Formats: structure tokens, sequence, C-alpha cells
């Protein structure tokens, strides 16, 4: 075989993912990332229809928790949760909502960083 | 319809 072990590359890639998550949680992005630090509080916000339209809520805090608990089998799985988070926002809010603009700015950060993970994501 | 209000 030789070369690098697949389990090692996956771990390296998940480490890059952790670093991307850390980047997204930095104070630098606070102006447009804060709405995604925690789960959306439908109750406290009066969004009585949030869990109706959004079947799988997601947020940076939860993704951070799953990463810390070694729950992602690979980078694609991590990416899916990040995109789910943005998808939820685009689906629940009106296209012109201020939070949508913030999501897209934060997604600009994510996509540009994720894509620069050395080589291409392994399964 | 409800709408989220960011602060």
């Amino acid at each position: 075989q030789h070369k690098v072990l697949k389990t090692v590359k996956v771990t390296e890639q998940l480490k890059h993912c952790s670093e991307i998550l850390k980047e997204m949680l930095a104070k630098k992005h606070l102006p447009y990332a804060w709405p995604f630090y925690n789960p959306v509080d439908a109750d406290a916000l009066g969004l009585h229809n949030y869990y109706d339209v959004v079947k799988n809520p997601m947020d940076l805090g939860t993704i951070k928790g799953k990463m810390d608990n070694q729950e992602y089998k690979d980078a694609y799985e991590f990416a899916a949760d990040v995109r789910l988070m943005f998808m939820n926002c685009y689906k629940y809010n009106p296209p012109d909502h201020e939070v949508v603009a913030m999501a897209r700015t934060l997604q600009d950060v994510f996509e540009l960083h994720f894509a620069k993970i050395p080589d291409e994501p392994i399964e | 319809a409800p709408r989220k209000q960011l602060a």
C-alpha cells in the first residue's frame, strides 16, 4: 500500500473542518454570524411555525458539539450540516430578510474556506 | 405569517 492511510487523511480533513468552524466563530465574523451561534429559538421569537417548515434545525454551536464528539464520519458530512444550517435560514425567512443576507455572507466564508481543504474531500 | 426579528 504505502503512502498515507485513508483513516489518517479523513482525520486530517476533519481537523481542517474544525479549523473552518473555528474561523466562522471568530469575532471577525460576529457582525453576520451571531444569528447562527445557537439553535433558533422559535418559542422566544414567536416563530410558532418554525419546526413545521424546518424539519432539521442546525447551528454552529450544534455542529461544534458534534465535531467535539467525533460524530462526523468525514468532511462531506460536516459540510452537509453547515449547508443545512444555511438552507434552513433561506427556507424559513423571506428572501429580502436581513438574516438571509447575513447567511450568504457567512456562507461566502464557509464555501471559500471549505473548498481550500487540501486535495479533495474523502468519504 | 410570522417573521424573525433580529434585535
